[PDB]
C-alpha cells in the first residue's frame, strides 16, 4: 500500500549524466586525446580522484 | 445493589491483592524474545496499612 | 409433469449457461497459454540486479499478472529449511520444494563491536522443483541447489552492494559479511489460494499442505518481507534437462489449477447434461 | 527374553488402544501395520455380541436339560427358571470376555504393533501413552483408528479428512524457533 | 507537563490520540513504555467487538420477545435495537477506557523517565 | 471437558475469531527468529497494525483486477442478502401492495402495513426469511455473472451485459417475487410455483414486467457508478432513480397481476390509481443508501482512486507526532 507511487525512478545514472557538472561522456576524443605508457593491462583496472 | 456492590469491593480487593506481584515482560535482545518476569514490589508502608 | 417439464428447462438453462462460460474460459486459456509459452521459449530472463532484488518489481508496481510466468534471473544465498507441498506431476505422486531465497541483505546496526545484531533479510520463495512421495527423505537440508556463482573479474565489484548489500568476495576480511552467492533463473508465478472441492485444502497443524499458501509459509520460516513473499514466487527452470528435487524445465514448469483441459472437461459435462436435459424435456 | 519386562507391561487394554491409535494418528504407524490387527478386532466384536446367542440353544441341549436345572425348572416359579438361566448364560459370556481366543488374538496384534513401535521409536514409545478419559473403552479406541484407517484408506482423502503422507517442513528441531520456553512465557 | 485543577480541560480526544501515537512511535521513549502502549492495543480491541457482537444476537433474541414480537413495526424496532446500542456502547466505553488507562500509565512513566513533573525526583 | 468443552469450545473459538484480530494473533503464534531482524513480538505488532490497511488494499486490489469470486461479493453485500434479506420481501409487498388484498388482513396500505403482513407469518421460511435462498441464489446469478463477464467497464457495458442476464435470469426474479406476496403461503417451494404459473398461464408469463425491470436497472446502475465515484451528481441520480422507481413498481405489479395472489389482472396494473406509483419509493431509497451494492469489479478509475487514497491517507498516522526535525538523517 506504501509502494504505490514511492519509487518513481530506479536508474541514478541517467539523473548523474543529465544533471551532474560534468562534459559529455560520450564524445569521442576521448580515445586518443593524450599520449601515455600504460604498459600492460591484463585487468580492468578503475581510476580514483582528488 | 447489594450484588453491585459486592461486585465492586471484590474488583477493587482483587486489585489491591494483585499489586503485591511485579509481573512484567523483559526483552531478551541477544535472542529477540520478550519474557514475563516475576518480582517483589517496594512502596510507601501507609499503602500496604490502608 | 409441468413441474419435472420446469425442472428440466431450469437445468438445461443453467448446465447450458454454465458450457457457453468454461467454452470461452476454454478459449481465452488457451490463446494466454500460447502466448506465455512463446514467451517462455524466447528465453531472455530479467535480470533482477540492484534495487529490483531488494523491493521486487511484481511487489513494487503490484502487478503478478504482468509478471506471471516470467523469466527471471536473481542471485543470493538459500537458507536451510524446505517447504513440502503435496503434488501430482505427470500423473504420480510428489511434493513441490519451496527454499527462502535471500536476494538482499540489509545491515542496520551501527555498534558493529559491541553488538552482532542480525542482518535484516528480504527473501522470495523459490520452488527448486518437484521430488516423489518415495524420495521425499532424500532431500536434504542445506542442500546446494545450484552451484555458487563465479568470482566477478572486476577489482572494485569486491565491496558491499548499494542496495542488495552482498559482498561477492570469496575471501572476506569482514567475516560476519562473508556471503556466497547462487545464481537462479526462474519464471514468476502468482501463489495458489484454497479449493475444496479441487482437493487443494491444507491442514496446517497436522502438517499435510496441498496448495502454496505463501503467507503462512512466510510466517512458518519466520521470514522477514511477508507481504513481498505472499505476492509472488519464483519457480526455478533449468535450462534444457532436470538429483531431487527435479528442477521444471521450459516445458514441464508446474501447470495452474484452471487449465484448458480442465474447462473442457467441464464444458463437456455441461453439455451432455443440457442435451439430456433437453431430450427429456421434449419426451415428456 | 521373557525377562526383560516391555515398556507397556503395566499398560491396560484402553492403554494399548489409545497407544496404537494416537501412532497412527501421529503417522508412526503407516497403514500397511493395521489391516491384520483391524480384522482381528472385528472380529473381537462379533466374538462378543454372539456368543449369548451361540450360547442360547447349545445350554438348552446342554446344561438346562440336566437333573439340577430340571429339578429348578420344575420346583420353582418361572421367574426364578429365567432367572437361572440368565445367570448362567452371564457368567458364561463374562468367562468368554475374559478368556476367549479371539480376545487372545487381538492383544496379540496390538503387542505386534507396539513391538513394531518400540522398534521405530525406541524408548519413546512411552509418550504415546496419556492420561485416557474414564469411560472410553479399548474398543472405542480400536474403533478410532478404524475409522481413521477408513478415512485415510478409501475417499475424500484430501477433500475431507487429512492425507497419511506427511508434509512437514524440514527443518533442524536443534536450531529452529519453539513454541513454548524452558521455565518463563513468551510473546 | 499537562495542567491540573480542577478548571483545566480534559483531555481531548485529538490529544489523547496525539500521545498515543506519540509514545508508541517517537524516540525519547524506553522500550518498556512502548510496550505498554502495544499491549494496551493489543489486549483492548476485542472488547469493541465482543460488545457489538454481544448486542447483536441479544437484539436479535430480544426482536422476538414476548411482548416485543406483538408490537406495531416502529416500537418494535426500536426494542428490539435498544439491547444492542446498549452492549455496543459498552464495548466501544470498555475499549477507549482500558486503552486510555493503560496509555496514560504510560505517559506517566514517561514523564517520570525524563523528569518532566516537578515534586518528582528520585 | 470430556462431554462439554469438545461442543462449547468451538462456538468460544468462533467467537474469538468473529472478534479478535485473525492476521495478528496468527502473527504473533510464531515467536522467535531463524535469521532474520524483525521478527520479535514488537516489529510483529507494527506491521500487523500496519497491515490493517494493506489487507484492506489487497482485498479491493483483487476485487479490482482479479476475476471476481462468488464469496467476496457475497461478503462484501452480506447485510441485504444474511440479515436485511426480508427488507427485499417487505419492499417487494409495498409495491405489489395496492392490489394484493393486504388492506383486508390486518394490515395497512403503508410501510408498517407491508412489515407486518412479513412479519405476521414469523421470523422463518413463512415470515421475515420467506425467499431469502431465492434472493440469494438471485444475486449468485444475475449481477456475479454480469460483473464476471464485464469485469473493468464502462458504464454502457456494464448495462448491457446486465440486461442480458437480467433478462437470461428473469423467471427466477419473477419466482421469487410471487413467493414474498403469498401472505396465505398457497406455494410450497419456487419449483412449485412456477409448476403452478406455467400450468395455469404457460411459459411466457414468467416474463411480465423484463423491460420495467431492464430499464429500472439500467438507472440504478448509474445511480451506483455515479456513487461510487463519490462524484456530486449522486443526487441528480437519486432523482433519477426516484423517476425510474415507478418502473419497478409496475414491474412488481405485472409479476403479481394474473395471479389469485392478486385483486387485479394484467390490464388491471395500469388502471390503479397513479398516486400509488410511488408505492415504496423512501422505504427503497433508504434501504439502498444504507445497504447498496457494493460492485468492486465495476468500480470506474474515480472510485478506484477514491478507495486507495483513503487508505493511503490513513496509512499517514504511523509516525511520531513530535519528530524533531534533524538536519542530518
Ligand atoms: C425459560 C422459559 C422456558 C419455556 C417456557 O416457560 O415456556 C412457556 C411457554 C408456554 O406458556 P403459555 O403462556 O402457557 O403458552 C404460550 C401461548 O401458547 C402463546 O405463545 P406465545 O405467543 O406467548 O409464544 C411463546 C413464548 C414463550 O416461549 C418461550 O419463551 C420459549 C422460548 C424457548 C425456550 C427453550 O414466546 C416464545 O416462544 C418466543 C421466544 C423467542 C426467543 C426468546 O412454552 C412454550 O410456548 C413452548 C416452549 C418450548 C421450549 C422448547
Ligand atoms: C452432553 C450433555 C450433558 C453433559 C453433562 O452432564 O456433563 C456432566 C459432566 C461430565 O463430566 P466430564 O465432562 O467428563 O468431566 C471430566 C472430568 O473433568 C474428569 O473426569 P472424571 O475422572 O472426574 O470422571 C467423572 C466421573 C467420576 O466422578 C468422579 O470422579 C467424581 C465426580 C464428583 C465430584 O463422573 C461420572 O461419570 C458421572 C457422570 C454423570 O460432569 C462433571 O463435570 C462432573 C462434575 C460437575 C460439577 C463440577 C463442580 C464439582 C465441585
Ligand atoms: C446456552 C445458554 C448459555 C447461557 C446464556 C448465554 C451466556 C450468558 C452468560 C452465561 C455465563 C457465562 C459468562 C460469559 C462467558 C463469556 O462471555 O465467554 C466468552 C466466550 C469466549 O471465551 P474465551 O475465554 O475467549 O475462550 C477461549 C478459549 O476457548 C478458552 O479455552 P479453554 O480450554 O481454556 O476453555 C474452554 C471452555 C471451558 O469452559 C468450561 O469448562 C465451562 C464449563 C463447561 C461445562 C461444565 C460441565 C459440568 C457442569 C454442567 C452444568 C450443570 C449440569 C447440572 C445437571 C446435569 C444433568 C442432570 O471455556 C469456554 O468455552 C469459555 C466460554 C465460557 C465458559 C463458561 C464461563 C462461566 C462463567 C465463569 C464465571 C464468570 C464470572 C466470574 C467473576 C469472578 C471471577 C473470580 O464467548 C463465547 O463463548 C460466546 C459468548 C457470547 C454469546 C452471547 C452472550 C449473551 C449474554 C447475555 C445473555 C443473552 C441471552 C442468552
Ligand atoms: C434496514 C432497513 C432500512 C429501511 C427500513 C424502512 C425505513 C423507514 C421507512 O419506512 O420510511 C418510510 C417513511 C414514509 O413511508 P410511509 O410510512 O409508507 O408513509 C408514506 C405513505 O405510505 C405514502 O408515501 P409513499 O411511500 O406512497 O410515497 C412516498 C411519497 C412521499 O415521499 C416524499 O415526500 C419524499 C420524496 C423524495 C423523492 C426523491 C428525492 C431524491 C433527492 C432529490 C434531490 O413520495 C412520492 O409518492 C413520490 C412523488 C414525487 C416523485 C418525484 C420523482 C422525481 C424526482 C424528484 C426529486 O419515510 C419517512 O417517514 C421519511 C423519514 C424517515
Ligand atoms: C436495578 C439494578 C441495581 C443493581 C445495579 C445494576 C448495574 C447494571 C449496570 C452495569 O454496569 O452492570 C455491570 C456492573 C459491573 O461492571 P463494571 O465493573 O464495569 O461497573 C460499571 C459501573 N461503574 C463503572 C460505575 C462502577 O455491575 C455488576 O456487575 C453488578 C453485578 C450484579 C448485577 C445484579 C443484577 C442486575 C439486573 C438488571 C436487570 C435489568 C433489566
Ligand atoms: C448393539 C448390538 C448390535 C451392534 C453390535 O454390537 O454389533 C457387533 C457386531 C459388529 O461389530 P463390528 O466389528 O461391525 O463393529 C461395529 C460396532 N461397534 C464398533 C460398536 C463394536 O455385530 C454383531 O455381532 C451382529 C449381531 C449382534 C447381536 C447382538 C445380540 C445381543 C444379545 C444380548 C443378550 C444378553 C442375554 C443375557
Amino acid at each position: 500500500l506504501s509502494l504505490i507511487n514511492q519509487y518513481k525512478s530506479l536508474n541514478l545514472s541517467s539523473s548523474i549524466k543529465h544533471n551532474a557538472p560534468f562534459i559529455n561522456r560520450d564524445l569521442y576524443v576521448f580515445d586518443d586525446l593524450f599520449s601515455y605508457n600504460l604498459g600492460d593491462i591484463t585487468t580492468k583496472k578503475s581510476l580514483f580522484n582528488d | 445493589l447489594l450484588l453491585y456492590i459486592l461486585w465492586l469491593e471484590f474488583y477493587q480487593f482483587y486489585h489491591i491483592l494483585s499489586f503485591y506481584g511485579n509481573i512484567n515482560w523483559a526483552f531478551d535482545y541477544d535472542e529477540y524474545i520478550w519474557t514475563l518476569e516475576l518480582d517483589t514490589r517496594r512502596t510507601r508502608l501507609a499503602n500496604n496499612y490502608i | 409433469n409441468v413441474t419435472g417439464k420446469v425442472a428440466l428447462a431450469t437445468l438445461g438453462a443453467l448446465t447450458g449457461y454454465g458450457a457457453f462460460y468454461h467454452y470461452n474460459q476454454y478459449l481465452n486459456l488457451s490463446a494466454r497459454w500460447q502466448q506465455i509459452q512463446e514467451n517462455i521459449a524466447k528465453d531472455q530472463p530479467f535480470d533482477v540486479d540492484g534495487f529490483d532484488a531488494k523491493v521486487y518489481p511484481w511487489v513494487r508496481e503490484n502487478n503478478v499478472n504482468d509478471w506471471e510466468y516470467k523469466l527471471v534471473k536473481m542471485r543470493g544465498y538459500f537458507k536451510d529449511q524446505r517447504f513440502f507441498v503435496r503434488r501430482k506431476r505427470d500423473g504420480k505422486e510428489g511434493f513441490l520444494v519451496f527454499a527462502p531465497f535471500v536476494t538482499a541483505v540489509e545491515r542496520v546496526n551501527h555498534r558493529l563491536k559491541q553488538k552482532d545484531l542480525l542482518p535484516v533479510e528480504y527473501s522470495v520463495f523459490v520452488n527448486l522443483g518437484w521430488v516423489p512421495v518415495e524420495n521425499k527423505k532424500d532431500v536434504e537440508l542445506g542442500g546446494e541447489v545450484c552451484p555458487p556463482m563465479d568470482a566477478p573479474t572486476d577489482s572494485t565489484l569486491f565491496v558491499n552492494d548499494t542496495f542488495t548489500g552482498f559482498n561477492p568476495d570469496p575471501a572476506n576480511p569482514e567475516d560476519t559479511e562473508q556471503v556466497t552467492l547462487t545464481e537462479i533463473t526462474g519464471i514468476v508465478r502468482r501463489g495458489e489460494q484454497q479449493d475444496i472441492l479441487a482437493r487443494r485444502r491444507n491442514w496446517n497443524k497436522e502438517g499435510i499442505y496441498n496448495w502454496v499458501d505463501l503467507d503462512y509459509m512466510g510466517k512458518i520460516f519466520r521470514l522477514f518481507n511477508l507481504d513481498a513473499i505472499n505476492t509472488a514466487y519464483i519457480e526455478r527452470v533449468v535450462p534444457s534437462f532436470e538429483l531431487y528435487p527435479i528442477p521444471a524445465t521450459k516445458d514441464t514448469f508446474e501447470r495452474p489449477l484452471n487449465t484448458p483441459e480442465r474447462h473442457s472437461t467441464f464444458f463437456n459435462f455441461y453439455a451432455a447434461t443440457s442435451a439430456l436435459s433437453f431430450i427429456s424435456m421434449l419426451l415428456l | 527374553n521373557n525377562l526383560r519386562l516391555k515398556p507397556w507391561f503395566h499398560w491396560t487394554d484402553e492403554e494399548r488402544s489409545h497407544a496404537i491409535f494416537s501412532a497412527y494418528e501421529k503417522r508412526i504407524l503407516k497403514s500397511e501395520d493395521l489391516p491384520s490387527f483391524l480384522r482381528a478386532n472385528r472380529i473381537n466384536n462379533v466374538s462378543t455380541w454372539v456368543f449369548p446367542l451361540i450360547a442360547l440353544p447349545l445350554f438348552n441341549q446342554s446344561i438346562f436339560k440336566l437333573g439340577f436345572a430340571q429339578r429348578i425348572l420344575l420346583t420353582r416359579p418361572a421367574i426364578e427358571w429365567h432367572c437361572f438361566k440368565i445367570a448362567t448364560v452371564a457368567a458364561s459370556w463374562l468367562a468368554w470376555l475374559n478368556f476367549s481366543p479371539f480376545y487372545r488374538k487381538l492383544e496379540n496384534e496390538k503387542e505386534y504393533l507396539l513391538d513394531t513401535l518400540e522398534s521405530r521409536i525406541g524408548i519413546n514409545v512411552l509418550d504415546l501413552n496419556d492420561a485416557l478419559p474414564r469411560w472410553t473403552t479399548s474398543q472405542e479406541y480400536n474403533r478410532r483408528t478404524q475409522q481413521l484407517y477408513n478415512q485415510r484408506n478409501g475417499f475424500f482423502a484430501g477433500l475431507l479428512y487429512p492425507q497419511e503422507e506427511s508434509s512437514r517442513p524440514l527443518v533442524d528441531i536443534a536450531s529452529f524457533p519453539k513454541n513454548l520456553h524452558k521455565e518463563k512465557l513468551t510473546k | 507537563m499537562e495542567p491540573f485543577g480542577t478548571d483545566e480541560r480534559n483531555w481531548t480526544h485529538e490529544e489523547k490520540d496525539i500521545i498515543t501515537r506519540f509514545l508508541k512511535y517517537d524516540k525519547h521513549v524506553n522500550l518498556k513504555t512502548a510496550e505498554m502502549v502495544y499491549s494496551a492495543e493489543v489486549e483492548s480491541a476485542y472488547f469493541g467487538k465482543a460488545g457489538a457482537l454481544a448486542g447483536g444476537v441479544i437484539s436479535a433474541l430480544f426482536f422476538n420477545f414476548p411482548i416485543v414480537r406483538n408490537l406495531p413495526i416502529i416500537r418494535r424496532s426500536v426494542i428490539g435495537v435498544l439491547p444492542f446500542l446498549y452492549c455496543y456502547t459498552w464495548g466501544k466505553n470498555t475499549q477507549e477506557e482500558l486503552r486510555w488507562l493503560k496509555t496514560f500509565a504510560a505517559y506517566q512513566r514517561f514523564v517520570v523517565y525524563h523528569g518532566q513533573h516537578c515534586k518528582l525526583w528520585v | 471437558a470430556n462431554f462439554v468443552i469438545p461442543y462449547l469450545k468451538p462456538v468460544a473459538d468462533f467467537w474469538n475469531s468473529l472478534c479478535i484480530d485473525q492476521h495478528q494473533d496468527s502473527l504473533f503464534q510464531f515467536k522467535g527468529q531463524t535469521g532474520s531482524l524483525g521478527t520479535d513480538w514488537t516489529s510483529k505488532y507494527l506491521r500487523s497494525e500496519q497491515d490493517v490497511y494493506n489487507h484492506k488494499y489487497l482485498q479491493y486490489h483483487k476485487r479490482v483486477h482479479e476475476a471476481p469470486e462468488l464469496t467476496d461479493v457475497i461478503s462484501d453485500n452480506v447485510y441485504r442478502l444474511t440479515l436485511f434479506a426480508g427488507v427485499e420481501r417487505v419492499l417487494s409487498v409495498r409495491q405489489a401492495q395496492a392490489i394484493l388484498k393486504t388492506q383486508f388482513a390486518g394490515a395497512t396500505e403503508n410501510i408498517s402495513g407491508a412489515f407486518q403482513t412479513v412479519l405476521n407469518g414469523g421470523i422463518f421460511r413463512r415470515g421475515y426469511f420467506r425467499g431469502a435462498l431465492l434472493n440469494l441464489l438471485q444475486f449468485c446469478g444475475a449481477p456475479y455473472q454480469s460483473l464476471i463477464w464485464s469485469r473493468n467497464s464502462g458504464i454502457t457495458n456494464q448495462v448491457i451485459v446486465s440486461s442480458i442476464f437480467e433478462a437470461f435470469f428473469y423467471p427466477l426474479d419473477t419466482v421469487k417475487t410471487l413467493i414474498y406476496n403469498d401472505v396465505q403461503g398457497k406455494y410450497k417451494g419456487a419449483f412449485h410455483c412456477a409448476s403452478q404459473v406455467v400450468q395455469n398461464a404457460g411459459w411466457s408469463r414468467l416474463y411480465a414486467g423484463i423491460f420495467q425491470k431492464l430499464i429500472f436497472n439500467s438507472a440504478l446502475i448509474f445511480h451506483l457508478n455515479q456513487v461510487w465515484d463519490g462524484s456530486s451528481q449522486q443526487w441528480a441520480s437519486l432523482a433519477l432513480v426516484a423517476a425510474a422507481y415507478p418502473l419497478l413498481v409496475l414491474k412488481t405489479r405485472f409479476q403479481v397481476a394474473g395471479t389469485p395472489l392478486a385483486l387485479a389482472t394484467s390490464n388491471e396494473v395500469l388502471k390503479v390509481n397513479r398516486k400509488t406509483l410511488y408505492a415504496g419509493l423512501v422505504p427503497y431509497l433508504i434501504f439502498n443508501t444504507l445497504f447498496a451494492y457494493e460492485f468492486a469489479a465495476w468500480h470506474s478509475s474515480t472510485a478506484q482512486e477514491r478507495v486507495i487514497g483513503g487508505l493511503q491517507n490513513a496509512m499517514k498516522q504511523f509516525s511520531s507526532p513530535a519528530a524533531e526535525q534533524v538536519w542530518s538523517s
